[PDB]
DNA sequence: CGACG
DNA sequence: CGTCG
């Protein structure tokens, strides 16, 4: 862990390690009412050479000045260590160790920071595309920055942000059934201890507004799918090109630029997207045709269905590792809703631009990733507006959300008897509707069956841009 | 809550913001609530009754502004309301109604004052308890809570946290804990209570309280 | 939050 | 503890 700078010791000194235990901690205390918000940092620092140690305290109100510190030299490590257990005890109400805490009423409660031959003979492509997924640099770099406005007090253990994606699922269970004021306070005090935030100094407000509800939802979400990617690229004479390659379960091949296939993927490319809602253009660079490792099993119930169709989904790279190590997974029951109109399943778009505004992609990385499903569709439940449906009606397969634009339904293509709504975008004649672009969803993750695999540059409408088309 | 406080000196040892001298005890003292640098909360600048509106405080109304205004004696909430300075039936009754103010307010000082004439700091917890009461931090809110009861009766505990109740200058706000994260928010002026018990040890004491229980019911501001 | 009677 | 900052 690391030395509070506060103390002017992190060169000098070390924060302190016994019985497989750190010295710092890190507390958090709320009250809404009140509108207290604040912070309580105690650590045990140890010289790096002698016998020299130290109790460090600091305190104050999050993401302000407001507060102080207090740096003691300690006689010796006991007396240290019984300096700081007291202090701690003082501070919250438990004991140093415990497998049970218990919050008690105006205690801090403790926050859990985290911290910390080459013979390959893959083809180019593919070995650039798993330097993509598998990226440590920009992982790392994501993982343990430094953003004082989203983490005010460090980086958060995984444990601490699904506790907090569960109470906000508990604070939309509660919104729903008629709740008690106070049964949404409780929660909104737990969620605001359980995740630090820069409020200035004004009082934190209630978990009422659903949408923001909705929105920090997605930013939990967020962080849980990073720590995944993390925690599966720390997984020898292979060269660690194949290395990761094994870990994917997936076979990868790379379609030929001038094929026919992938002449057919492009016209798709080319014709869904748009430009309206979309301030950059598509340009395709790798195609890559993927079979998942018993992928191709699960599907074989549905590959007698009828309506299968090749669709399209797109998230950001960081978790594309994962996607194929495990194929297309469906979100818990436990998990609150982040803005899908239509509960949790997996999602495709018949247009790329849909799809390719998930790849989050920004101007510093054009590239992003984006797959192709056959997914079987079967009977289509078709729906204007949001409706967080749980059993689909007795004889429908998949669920549909009908937009205002859509691919020209007369261009269709069957490849492998599978249709392909390539068509240019028109107008559906569908009135009364809230989406633009067409959504597709299944609920059984053995509904698709991911096919192809697409590397894209973004080429945004930048000076750059504007040159090479104004000349 | 307010802005403004003023009560009288729990200690004699917080010095003025003005004249840097030591305020005495249970003296008239009239705080400013200013954001502490050192911690993550508000702190009360002290000034002697005098200091605070030589520093150019220009309090309109004191019974809204000032938190604590409604529970000093009568003479001294008379002066506070003045330095703060320098129709029919409606207004008689209104008179009427401030004259029996002023009888509650010096009824429950008399009574507070023989309470500290006759009784100790652990008698009055022995008072407390024996009426299910709370026994609060600082002889000060003892003797209050002490003659709130003597006064209105044991107050009954919460219908949802169940904690006690104490008055506050404008209602009864509850001080419980409805979880250890949040605290409870109930108030009322109307808060249900059992008649008041004095233990028989202390009836040699409650005839020197001469009974005169009266019927009273706690009269709140409009 | 620490400091102090 | 119960004040005070
Ligand atoms: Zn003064
Ligand atoms: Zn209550």
């Amino acid at each position: 862990a690391a030395v509070d700078p506060d103390s002017g010791l992190e060169h000098s000194a070390h924060v302190l390690e016994k019985g497989g235990k750190v010295f710092s901690a890190t507390l958090g205390l709320v009250d809404i009412v009140k509108g207290t918000n604040s912070y309580y940092k105690l650590q045990l620092l140890e010289d790096d050479k002698e016998n020299r140690y130290w109790i460090f305290r600091s305190w104050g109100r999050v993401g302000t000045v407001i507060g102080s510190n207090k740096l003691e030299q300690m006689p010796s490590k006991e007396d240290a260590i019984e300096h700081f257990m007291k202090l701690y005890e003082e501070k919250t109400g438990n004991a140093w160790h415990s497998k049970n805490f218990t919050k008690y009423p105006k205690k801090f409660y403790p926050l859990e920071i985290d911290y910390g031959g080459t013979k390959s003979k893959l083809p180019k492509p593919v070995q650039d595309l798993i330097k993509m997924i598998f990226d440590v640099e920009s992982m790392k770099k994501a993982m343990y920055e430094i953003d004082l406005q989203k983490m005010p007090l460090g980086k958060l253990s995984k444990r601490q942000i699904q506790a907090a994606y569960s109470i906000l699922s508990e604070v939309q269970q509660a919104v729903s059934q008629g709740s008690s004021d106070s049964q949404i306070l409780d929660l909104s005090n737990r969620f605001y201890t359980l995740i630090p935030h820069d409020f200035g100094m004004k009082k934190p407000p209630l978990l009422n507004n659903a949408d923001s509800v909705q929105a920090k939802a997605e930013m939990l979400d967020n962080l849980l799918d990073i720590e995944v990617a993390y925690s599966l690229l720390r997984g020898s004479s292979k060269d660690p090109i194949d290395v990761n390659y094994e870990k994917l379960k997936t076979d990868i091949k790379v379609v030929d630029r001038d094929s026919e296939e992938a002449e057919i993927i492009r016209k798709y490319v080319k014709n869904t997207h748009a430009t309206t809602h979309n301030a950059y253009d598509l340009e395709v660079i790798d195609i890559f045709k993927i079979e998942r490792e018993g992928e191709c099993q699960r599907y074989k119930p549905f590959k007698q269905l009828h309506n299968r169709r090749l669709l399209w989904h797109g998230s950001r790279t960081t978790n594309f590792a994962g996607i194929l190590s495990q194929g297309l997974r469906i979100a818990p029951p436990e998990a609150p809703v982040t803005g899908y109109m239509f509960g949790k399943g997996i999602y495709f778009a018949d247009m790329v631009s849909k799809s390719a505004n998930y790849c989050h992609t920004s101007q510093g990385d054009p590239i992003g990733l984006i797959l192709l499903g056959e997914v079987a569709l079967g009977n289509m439940y078709e729906l204007k507006h949001a409706s967080h449906i749980s059993k689909l009606p007795k004889g429908k397969h998949s669920v549909k959300g009908l937009g205002k634009t859509t691919p020209d339904p007369s261009a269709n293509i069957s490849l492998d008897g599978v249709d392909v709504p390539l068509g240019t975008g028109i107008s559906s004649g569908v009135n009364d509707t809230s989406l633009l672009y067409n959504e597709y969803i299944v609920y059984d993750i053995a509904q698709v069956n991911l096919k192809y695999l697409l590397k894209l540059k973004f080429n945004f409408k930048t000076s750059l841009w504007l040159e090479h088309h104004h000349h | 809550d307010k802005l403004y406080r003023v009560e009288y000196a729990k200690s004699g040892r917080a010095s003025c913001k003005k004249c840097s001298e030591s305020i005495p005890k249970d003296s008239l003292r009239m705080a400013i609530m200013v954001q502490s640098p050192m911690f993550d909360g508000k702190v009360p600048h002290w000034y002697h009754f005098s200091c605070f509106w030589k520093v150019g405080h220009s309090i309109r109304h004191p019974d809204v502004e000032v938190d604590g205004f409604s529970e000093l004696r009568w003479d001294d909430q008379q002066k506070v309301k003045k330095t703060a300075e320098a129709s029919k039936k409606e207004k008689d009754k209104d008179s009427k109604l401030e004259k029996a103010l002023k009888a509650q307010n010096d009824l429950i000082w008399n009574i507070k004052d023989e309470l500290k004439k006759v009784c100790s700091t652990n008698d009055l917890k022995e008072l407390l308890i024996f009426n299910k009461q709370q026994v609060p931090s600082g002889e000060s809110a003892i003797l209050d809570r002490v003659a709130d009861g003597m006064v209105f009766g044991a107050l009954l505990p919460c219908e949802e946290c169940s904690g006690q109740l104490v008055f506050k200058s404008d209602a009864y706000y509850c001080t419980g804990d409805v979880t250890a994260w949040t605290k409870c928010m109930v108030k009322t002026q109307t808060p249900n209570r059992k008649e008041w018990v004095t233990p028989k040890e202390f009836r040699e004491i409650s005839y020197l309280k001469k009974l005169k229980v009266k019927k009273q019911d706690r009269i709140f501001p409009p």
